[PDB]
């Protein structure tokens, strides 16, 4: 069986940079080669076959090229919506195969967050639970810190946390940090503040609400 | 049209064994190879096996575990993948494709993901997150809604059933004491809450529910 | 001829574990591999043909696969039966070759020796000779320490052991130490006691008969 | 059946020179070739030669010093492997296999262990290893039997003639000046000794002896 | 005769769009393919892509970012690159060459150098360097002549039209506030200057220009 | 695609050796070869052609071998006109490719600059600009240093320099540096100087002229 | 064109040992390898046709292996005939190539040199010169010093040495050393010794003669 | 019989050129190729070329530069190669072999040690080496003789033309100011000396020389 091997497994890159995904095979297998995109949580889709021919649907900033044991998917200037995974998969002999897959990554100018609180719902403090949200949006770099504060001191139990992968719409980041007691413990304070700590500027830009 | 239609969802327990589905639509040939493949979470694409319906002549891959035995009902245009005795190593979505016999796959399933638990499915919670009143505002405001205590995995959550796309984060789910859990995002100039309505939609495969959520501001 | 490369050389793995055994030649030979168990002991035993293809007798935990140059042979599940020597052999060109072979080994839970020791018998003693035998039985893992001792003075000559490579029937050692004097040497002390020491305990486990 | 049937020993002197033989039943064909294997203790399998009966045409690894000559008795089913001008380097089990002529060993012989020494044959010493009275019981008893001064190797030892198996060890022999010696081990549940009778059966090929020896308590 | 004949130059804006002529002579067959080749500054050579005149089926380089189309007119021996949107990238030397299918390029053009710019086109000044009446001399004297204030590259230079090539010098033009500039030496013995005449003559192909200039002794 | 590889990059050589450029293919090519030499400026001119075979024109000096995957240009003898990039190309399967190419130097005996400083002509004058250059020819090794003087002091405003590569006439360099002024500038100063420094005297080469 | 490899490019063994030479192809060349012998100053002499193909005057101690790209030289118990370069030929592809070669040494028991000092002759005064010859002969290993001394003090000019290979009768080494003068200079001294000094003896071996 | 013919060998000047003869013997077929092998001293076999004489067709190596030009009388049975414009790069044994077109060369000539040289040639000057009656002795007696102030190499030395080889010592020569020299060992048993007979052959191809020399005691 024919062994695959995509380098590198990340490819960080410019807005508007020409781009080559790499794709070496373990023998010879002509031009049978074709080369798949998968985006967060889609399935994937068809963007080269037989290592350079088009198809219908994608944009002609992607081609690929190549042939033997050496293939290259290209994309000329990159943008936003190629955020993805990019597989290599060979039909030259049996069984089929796929490459471990390199994951593009776009280098954009640095944002700040935008953040929001949220209070609990009514809905949901009825059934005797109270969750609080902040969303940390649309930010670059990656990296960044959230912090909770109930009436001025700062709590670290029952917070969860998530990350959204780069966004396709503008190569940003996005995260949520989600503050979770029962109605008892959320009743006995009054200010809630998410705190965020980012690149972008010295000073936290922080969010709160209060109950009463 | 959707060529390929496959299951969001399937629960198994340790031991146990499941059938997953992929029927077929548009030009069918009896020339035709269905193909099954698994992507474990944060991993790669894995081809398990391909079978010609026009026949019922199946392969799998040597080089694993062999999970599976496929099959089709030709009258109905159906694959079926039966996975059997399976373990939490199994658990993944599992796509189905369709490839015309010469080489590459055209058109692929959404997937199948199947979650291999003791644990029980649980309907989702959802939630508003409309801003508090001492909250000031842009040119654009973020409203967003809360999905919790679920089990298994997926959901998917959409804003006015498809027609808000532009503007919209959902996160990755958090486990904890055996439910998911996760928030969505939408952000739509300030200018047109709450005049014009804004209305997460979620769909938990799972326990086939499906519920839509207005925000309006807080009382 | 064809050079049959195996890797690893040994293989440690835990009980239940899939496990998998590679064999790379030095030229493209289709399917044309060939897989053989060797216990301790045993001649070899076929168990995959044709790189994949079962054979009868064979547990299905075994299964093949690979073709061209990398050829991979793997067990569902692991256990004790498994414990042996694996080769593989090529016969897609003159002469067949045979690679250099991979032991696997099961690493189990730890466990205490079993310890007895034995008189000369009066068959022996008759012919002018005394051997004491103690038996270091069905212990995890390998490494013990045997200690003779006489009349409460440690002896150092006369004596010798042997290992038993891991058991096909519980992944355990075993080991045999035994004690040769002449019967006038044996005649002239009263104690003897084989000591033995192993990780599982800090004290050792002793065993002693007297003659009188 | 046993498909192939190898003397358990040979002994031969430096510069001397042994004819092995490899006798077959079942399914004989005329297109089937009889191979031999060398394995050197602790070492793999060597490829030796080949020979195919139903002509008497044969061919040898090209890549080691020739010590072989095959040829056949045709009308026995033998096949035979004159090793000639033997060393020490020559010490080691031969096995011979069969291969229908589709390129793998099928089948096996048990082997034939060949040393090559100076030294003479010697068989073997047994003697019981029942437990001291002074030694305390669990709901198993170990029992032993002791093989030694012996030469050349091998030695196979059973327990009641291949009845009892669960439960026995035997351990590797040690040389020194000149002879091999070892001992096996069976552990029984203690309530089954002595009443059910336990014995150890030693076979040593190279002088063509086979000794039991009943393993009684201590008078 | 030269076989195959280009342009010296062409200036091209960001965005804009040129077409390259490649004409040729000689031995023309039906089975001849015109290739071009790209040559960026102090870098390889580079296929671009090939045609065959007789007929108009044109191949491309794969690896690279398309930028070519390649045509002919069968009529006046002519292939055409037209070279579409370019960018500073696409600057360079191409070359044509031809070979007669059997692989290789026996015979190129002289080859086109593009330049991509938002400046513009400035013929080039020139003026004599004859020495200074303080300067002494060999056997040898060295004059010169020094052109400046152009674009875009290249402009050749020669001396007497030709017939002075022994001792000749061009130097790499600088570029400096979108201009280049550069000088060319040429040493001949003292004993024919002034009396044998010398003179450097200077082509400019992106205006068309060729000016003459003597070098005489100063007033 | 075949990947051609041409080492070393840079090949320095004694005049009158014999001289060797490598040229590695990707995968086996028969004889498909051709190498090309390419002088300053100068088009491509093909050496030789399939490998071996001369062509009319060049020179005897120049021979090919290889077969397969490796392949060697030889000239016997190198000489001044040899100082080119000399080229590989590959036709044996689609599309043709290039090699990256090798620079052939030739180390020769050194030598000194041979300076000649010229004044800004009158046609030059009269635009209102003007330029003194001085030319340092005909030395080797390439290294070399050009220093200005005005009126005994220094100057490093308005200077640019250019170098010639290695001459096919002589193996040598060569180098023009030249002085930009106004007039105005150039009219209240009444000596320039330029100055050399290299290796083949302690003593710099100096040459100047006055207005006056 | 085919590359053959031959490594090691010097073997030593030991007198009756078997021993290997390889022979590495650059391409897979079937069986068409063939092997050589140069004895010092001899022409070659086939040993081994087509990889392992006897030849009638060889010993049965010479055979050869392999194919494709690796192929082994073997002699079963080396002797001291067998000192020589050997060297591996292909007839696979045109042009026929050779291997590098193999020099086989032979690591034979130590042995002292047998001195022999020798006066000129009279033949030789006759003509106007005079050379005086020591021969230290058949000793092992290699490594060994001559010293002269005249009339008790060390001469060091107009010596010449030469040593030979070692030797294919016994695997010992030997060495001549020469000392040159006109008849003048032999006349005016009396005792000429040539001293050896060799690992087999703390003591050096010296030999001397008198003209008077 | 020796199947070939070579002159032992050759001096040639800096620009000049030999021509090396190759006489076969013993069975000829028209398919038989003549190959040429190039040595030069301490180091391997080089491939030259290769000739066909039933025709004229020859090849040479392209590897190297070409000093070669192959011919051969097919009447004479000879072979012959003109290297032509040598310099001491050039100086080598060059021996001749046949190959029946089968890919091997079963037989060799001894070959034409070729010198280029300005120097000339010398004869060699041969000097006994008896040694001196205060010299003791064991049941062994070395002998020797001195070759000296020849030129070119090489020169062959026997003992008693051919009956003398146990026992023999040649030293490489060593060259000093254009003349080299050697010398040869000899040592029988003491008693076979003076009595019986012996002497030292000398031959030097390149002055066509040969000459005995008897090795006496002292006067
Ligand atoms: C008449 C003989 C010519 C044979 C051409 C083979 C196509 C090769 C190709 O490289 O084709 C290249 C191209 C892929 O890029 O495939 C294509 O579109 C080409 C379509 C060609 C043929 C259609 C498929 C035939 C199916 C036979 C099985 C019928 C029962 C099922
Ligand atoms: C009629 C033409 C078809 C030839 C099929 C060859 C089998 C190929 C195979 O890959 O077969 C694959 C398979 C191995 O997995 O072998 C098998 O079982 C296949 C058994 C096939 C043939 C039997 C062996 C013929 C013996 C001829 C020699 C007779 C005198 C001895
Ligand atoms: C009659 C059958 C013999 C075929 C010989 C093929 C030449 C092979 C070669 O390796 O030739 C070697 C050699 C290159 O060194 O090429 C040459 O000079 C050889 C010239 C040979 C043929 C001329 C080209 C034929 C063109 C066919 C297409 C016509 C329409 C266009
Ligand atoms: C009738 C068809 C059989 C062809 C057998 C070819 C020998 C192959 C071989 O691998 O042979 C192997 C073997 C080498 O080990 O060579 C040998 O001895 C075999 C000798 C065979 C043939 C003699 C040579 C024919 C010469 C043709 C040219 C005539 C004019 C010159
Ligand atoms: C290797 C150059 C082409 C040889 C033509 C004959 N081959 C047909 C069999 C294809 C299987 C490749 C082994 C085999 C010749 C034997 C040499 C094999 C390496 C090759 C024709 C197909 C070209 C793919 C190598
Ligand atoms: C002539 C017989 C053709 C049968 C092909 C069917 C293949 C079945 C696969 O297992
Ligand atoms: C037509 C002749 C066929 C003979 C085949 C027998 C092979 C003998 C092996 O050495
Ligand atoms: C029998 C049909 C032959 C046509 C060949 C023309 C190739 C066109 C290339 O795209
Ligand atoms: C049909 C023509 C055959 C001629 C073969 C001769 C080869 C000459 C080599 O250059
Ligand atoms: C994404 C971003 C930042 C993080 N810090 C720790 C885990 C983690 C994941
Ligand atoms: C097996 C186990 C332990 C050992 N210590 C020394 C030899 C040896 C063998
Ligand atoms: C050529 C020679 C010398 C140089 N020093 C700095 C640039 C440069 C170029
Ligand atoms: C052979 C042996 C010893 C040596 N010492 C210096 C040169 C040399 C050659």
């Amino acid at each position: 069986d024919i062994l695959l091997t995509q380098s590198p497994a990340i490819l960080s890159v410019s807005p508007g940079e020409r781009v080559s995904f790499s794709c070496r095979a373990s023998q010879s297998i002509g031009t049978d080669i074709h080369w798949y995109q998968q985006r967060t949580n889609g399935s994937p889709r068809l963007l080269i076959k037989y290592a350079s021919e088009s198809i219908s649907g994608i944009p002609s900033r992607f081609s690929g090229s190549g042939s033997g044991t050496d293939f290259t998917l290209s994309i000329n200037s990159v943008e936003s919506e190629d955020i993805a995974n990019y597989y290599c998969q060979q039909s030259n002999r049996w069984p089929f195969t796929f490459g471990s897959g390199t994951k593009l990554e776009i280098k954009r100018a640095d944002a700040a967050p935008t953040v929001s609180i949220f209070p609990p719902s009514s809905e949901q403090l009825t059934s005797g639970g109270a969750s609080v949200v902040c969303f940390l949006n649309n930010f670059y770099p990656k990296d960044i810190n959230v912090k909770w504060k109930i009436d001025g001191s700062e709590r670290q139990n029952g917070v969860l946390n998530s990350w959204t992968d780069q966004d396709s719409k503008d190569s940003t980041y996005s995260m949520s940090s989600t503050l979770t007691l029962t109605k008892d413990e959320y009743e006995r304070h009054n200010s809630y503040t998410c705190e965020a700590t980012h690149k972008t500027s010295t000073s936290p830009i922080v969010k709160s609400f209060n109950r009463n | 049209q959707v060529q390929l239609q496959q299951p969001g969802a399937e629960l198994v327990k340790p031991g146990a064994s499941v059938k997953l589905s992929c029927k077929a639509s548009g030009y069918t040939f009896t020339s035709d190879w269905i193909h099954w493949v698994k992507q474990r979470p944060g991993h790669g694409l894995e081809w398990i096996g391909e079978i010609i319906p026009s026949y019922g002549r199946a392969n799998y891959n040597e080089k694993i575990q062999k999970k599976a035995t496929l099959t089709a009902d030709k009258s109905s245009s159906t694959a079926f993948m039966q996975l059997s005795s399976l373990t939490s190593e199994d658990s993944a979505v599992y796509y189905c494709a369709r490839e015309r016999g010469d080489g590459y796959f055209a058109v692929w399933g959404a997937g199948t993901t199947v979650t291999v638990s003791s644990a029980k499915t649980t309907p989702p919670s959802v939630y508003p997150l409309a801003p508090g009143s001492a909250a000031q505002t842009n040119s654009m405001v973020t409203l967003g809604c809360l999905v919790k205590g679920y089990f298994p995995e997926p959901v998917t959550v959409t804003w006015n059933s498809g027609s808000l796309s532009s503007g919209v984060h959902t996160f990755p789910a958090v486990l904890q004491s055996d439910l998911y859990t996760l928030s969505s995002s939408v952000t739509v100039p300030s200018s047109s809450w709450p005049s014009e309505t804004v209305t997460c939609n979620v769909a938990h495969p799972a326990s086939s529910t499906k519920v839509d959520k207005k925000i309006v501001p807080r009382d």
